[PDB]
């Protein structure tokens, strides 16, 4: 498996260059909606390795559709420019009766046909195959969420961007096994993994908060299951967008190469 | 082990309260909702005071005395929490018990805090830099300015002085936005959104 680094805050270009250099990294996945205003060709030029897109605040299920055509437009040069390995969003609940949360909210599963409206809209404005991210539930949605993805995926041509630290914490919330992946796991080729915390006020309440090295169950996920994540053009980003130091960055992405050698 | 979800079952239940603390005693403590709510709560006061620490000498270490009345301020006149979020809370101290201790050392953490949360979550592609005014920093004001350059070794908020003074906004705060990385035209001021 081809493993990945996420790239969030320009601040941060020095080091992900380095470990491009020391072959510590196979990729670069990015924020790409942090970076619409600059050109698309420094970007690409900054990285001497493929890239992958991740979208964070398109809104798509909530934003006008005017508003939204332009951003699209905007990414589908960025697409043609750099052609990234995979274009990425997520499926997130941002406004509450026009209130932003600051922690967002896991949609309601419930609402099928409003989400697969919105997503073949913003899959079309991309001009690509979209693929999206699964939430780290704390509240029981996370019991429906993996058919949710599956009849979704099935419908709309989408793929799905498992992240293994968001079900690990699903797991640990609300007790739905990982397993209830496996098919996903089996299916997709692209995968997110990162450290997470705890609710300040519980140690038992998990949240992802891209901090910390992995955990334990988290490592054992990867481990017990390496057959169903390894496959041709399989890839899994690191993330850490807090307490990013090379150090604790390093040791993660050796114990993840470690899982997953080469033949 | 695992927290009950004791008298609800989804996140989209408890949408409405994930930003009332006044609304959090209503959940049992063992219950999952309570807990759900308090990682939401915290949420809003790390972003108010981790962003402008100073604040934390007004209220104290706990800022409750801040947090707790805004939160309630807030959802009586109906804001939106958005990148005017800092800029209104100073509105709030200005009527509070702290508004004979406001100076300039607390007015622009609260100013940059907004230009760079507009920075960060705005999309908009028509919209380049977000300029901020107030009836307290007559002369300058707070530019932010979304990345054009992954090179650039320069902070994208700066507060920037004008040679042909700007009129005082009406209101103690005002913003206007940029078509380009320039200001060449002074459009009017525009009253603080929601
Ligand atoms: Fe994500
Ligand atoms: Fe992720
Ligand atoms: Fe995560």
């Amino acid at each position: 498996m081809q493993i990945g680094f996420n790239f969030t805050l320009t601040g941060t270009l020095d080091m992900v260059q380095q470990m491009i250099k020391e072959r510590k990294i196979d990729y670069v996945e990015m924020l790409i909606d942090n970076f619409v205003h600059l050109p698309p060709e420094q970007i690409a030029d900054s990285f001497d390795c493929p890239v992958a897109f991740h979208i964070m605040l398109s809104k798509y299920l909530e934003r006008d559709r005017e508003a939204l055509a332009a951003l699209g437009k905007r990414l589908r040069r960025f697409i043609d420019v750099m052609r990234p390995v995979y274009v990425s969003d997520h499926i997130l609940y941002f406004t509450h009766n026009g209130r932003s949360l600051f922690h967002l909210g896991e949609i309601d599963y419930g609402e099928y046909d409003h989400v697969r409206s919105k997503v073949e809209q913003w899959q079309d404005m991309l001009g690509t195959r979209l693929y999206l991210e699964n939430y780290p539930s704390i509240m029981d949605g996370a019991w429906d969420a993996p058919s949710f993805y599956e009849r979704l995926s099935r419908e709309t041509g989408v793929g799905v961007l498992f992240d293994a630290s968001n079900a690990i914490c699903a797991q640990n919330n609300t007790g739905a096994p990982v397993e209830l992946w496996k098919k996903i796991i089996e299916t997709t080729r692209h995968f997110h993994v990162a450290g997470y915390g705890t609710a300040f006020i519980e140690p038992r309440v998990k949240a992802d908060t891209h901090d910390r090295e992995m955990a334990e169950d988290t490592l054992d996920f990867l481990s017990r299951m390496r057959t169903s994540f390894d496959k041709p053009g399989a890839t899994i980003t690191y993330e850490r967008d807090f307490d990013i130091d090379y150090e604790s960055i390093s040791v993660d992405l050796k114990r993840l190469r470690d899982i997953f050698p080469c033949v | 082990s695992l927290l009950p979800t004791a008298p609800v079952r989804i996140d989209a239940d408890l949408y409405d309260d994930l930003a009332n603390p006044a609304r959090q005693s209503l959940y049992p403590r063992d219950s999952r909702g309570f807990i759900r709510i308090d990682i939401s709560l915290r949420a809003y006061w790390h972003t108010l005071f981790d962003t402008c620490p100073r604040l934390l000498e007004l209220s104290g270490p706990s800022g409750g005395a801040i947090f707790l009345p805004f939160m309630a301020w807030a959802r009586e006149n109906n804001l939106a929490f958005d990148w005017s979020f800092f800029l209104w809370v100073y509105v709030w101290l200005q009527q509070s018990e702290f508004r004979e201790r406001l100076d300039e050392d607390q007015l622009l953490p609260v100013m940059t805090a907004s230009a760079t949360r507009w920075l960060m979550i705005d999309r908009d592609i028509d919209a380049c830099q977000i300029v901020l005014g107030s009836r307290s920093l007559a002369g300058a004001a707070v530019v932010g300015a979304k990345i054009d350059s992954i090179h650039c070794r320069l902070e994208q908020v700066q507060q920037v002085a004008f040679a042909a003074p700007l009129p005082l906004p009406d209101g103690e705060f005002g913003y206007f936005l940029t078509p380009g990385f320039e200001i060449d035209h002074f459009p009017g001021w525009r009253p603080l959104p929601r």
